[PDB]
């Protein structure tokens, strides 16, 4: 008698359930938790589950959530029960709970379960933008590192701005940066012998700063006004149409990187900006032929012929073509040995090396772009992230990645990678602090909003370790 | 696998910009890949 009149009115509640008769089905899963033999410790968890599901059908969110705490409180590894209050919790916004339930589900399933891995992508992605707006809101306008300006800059050859805004000009190349926002200000409100390109000067600090709403304007009117030489026409609509993917909105980006096309057609930077976007969203076919395009037009240019040699790279490894991808792996030796002061060439041929898992070859590469300029960090980062494949070495990784740091302490490609190797080793107090050093060098919502999903899943497995 | 966007750096070396597209990839990971996990 003692467990079959309780194992009875579980079934009870089930042929109720069964028949949608909920109110019944709850009556008779109260009368097995009230006639169960607590004293033979029977596993009541499995009553209180029960109980809760109805209450889903009735959509008493904190009915089915109170009812799967009593089944975790008497069997805390209870995957059902963890699973079904987590979404009890997403349906009350209870975002955080919900968060650390899945959290403890994805690791007790082992991650195989991709019904959990959804839920936790989910809530992870709505409080990464929600912490993400609130701090993107009240961010410093902090300007990038001295070697990332002139590299940003060495991008555009076609262009007024680059190439010698006649106050602010000697402020970039006497490198007082954070001085050039004020000078096109005031070169702005003045003819259009100023106006119309400190317009654009203005946009490309605001731009660089990560201020993109102050960006839109000054491009908008460098668009509209007629006057202004076609070449900052051209050049305001490679910074519009990376604005809005920015803002991923792939439509409107297309929208202007073609009408760049169309206004100024023998127009470099417009095809070399345009080729690397396109190999960024894999429209690798796209890519090629801009980047062909910028070769006819700078056949003399090291970087336009190591930048067509990957893209042929990507497009047989997009392939499965082992001749095409062989093929593409000696094209960027032959682009070395024309080019071996290329930095760059270096560096994407240690990335495809790496890509191939030719991992002690690949090391070599970045370690001829150290030997070809040493005050280049990312080298010593792409060298860590190296170790971290490389039959996962974590200890030296550190090391190389510490050493990146000490270069350019504004790297924010560092401080987050070194973040992933501080969760590898559990350390997450000190994986969270490197992610808080990321976060305060971000330039976008998108990147705080991607961020704060590292931090909270590093808070939820400091939780779940407790339990 | 899952899909991320893509988080444009502003005028980088293409080899930086495939360097962060990797990097979403060891942070998955990393989360799977640790004691409290284990």
């Amino acid at each position: 008698n003692s467990l079959d009149r309780a194992q009875a009115a579980k079934n009870k509640g089930n042929k109720y359930f069964k028949a949608g008769k909920y109110e019944q089905a709850i009556q008779c899963y109260t009368e097995a938790i009230s006639l169960c033999p607590t004293e033979k410790n029977v596993d009541l968890s499995t009553f209180y589950q029960n109980r809760a599901a109805a209450f889903e059908q009735l959509q008493k969110w904190k009915e089915v959530a109170q009812d799967c705490t009593k089944a975790v409180e008497l069997n805390p590894k209870y995957v059902k029960a963890l699973f079904r209050r987590a979404k009890a919790h997403e349906k009350l916004d209870n975002k955080k709970e919900c968060l650390e339930d899945v959290t403890a589900v994805c690791i007790l399933e082992g991650f195989q379960n991709q019904q959990s891995m959804l839920l936790a992508d989910k809530v992870l992605k709505l409080l990464g933008k929600e912490k993400a707006k609130e701090k993107y809101k009240n961010r410093e306008p902090l300007m990038p590192s001295p070697q990332f300006i002139k590299s940003y800059f060495s991008s555009f050859t076609d262009d007024i701005i680059s190439q010698p805004y006649l106050k602010a000009k000697q402020y970039m190349e006497e490198e007082n940066y954070d001085k050039i926002i004020s000078e096109c200000s005031k070169e702005i409100d003045a003819e259009g012998k100023y106006m119309a390109e400190a317009l654009l000067l203005r946009a490309t600090f605001y731009l660089l700063i990560g201020n993109a709403n102050a960006a839109k304007p000054d491009l908008d009117k460098v668009i509209s006004l007629k006057e202004a030489n076609v070449k900052l026409r051209a050049n305001a609509l490679i910074k519009r149409g990376s604005m809005y993917m920015q803002q991923q909105q792939p439509l409107l980006s297309t929208q202007d990187f073609n009408m760049a096309a169309d206004i100024d057609p023998q127009n470099a930077d417009v095809y070399h900006h345009r080729g690397q976007l396109k190999i960024l969203l894999d429209q690798v076919e796209e890519a090629v032929a801009d980047f062909d395009e910028c070769i006819r037009l700078r056949p003399e240019s090291a970087l336009a012929q190591a930048q067509k040699c990957f893209a042929l790279y990507r497009q047989a490894y997009t392939g499965n073509n082992s001749s095409q991808i062989q093929a593409a792996m000696k094209g960027f030796e032959e682009v070395i040995k024309k080019f071996p002061r290329c930095a760059e060439g270096y560096a994407l041929y240690a990335q495809a090396l790496t890509d191939q898992q030719q991992f002690g070859k690949a090391d070599e590469m970045y370690d001829k772009c150290i030997d070809l300029e040493p005050d280049n960090a990312t080298t010593y980062v792409h060298k860590g992230l190296l170790q971290l494949q490389w039959k996962q070495d974590l200890d030296r990784g550190l090391e190389l990645i510490s050493k990146a740091i000490e270069i350019d302490n504004k790297c924010d490609f560092a401080y987050e990678t070194m973040g992933t190797i501080e969760v590898q080793r559990g350390n997450m107090e000190k994986a969270i602090d490197m992610f808080n050093k990321a976060i305060n060098l971000a330039k976008s919502e998108m990147e705080m909003a991607h961020l704060y999903s590292l931090c909270d899943a590093a808070h939820a497995q400091t939780e779940v370790a407790k339990k | 696998p899952k899909v991320y966007p893509i988080i444009l750096r502003l005028g980088s070396p293409l080899s930086l910009n495939m360097a962060r597209k990797t990097l979403n990839s060891l942070e998955d990971k990393a989360f799977q890949l640790t004691p409290i996990a284990v």
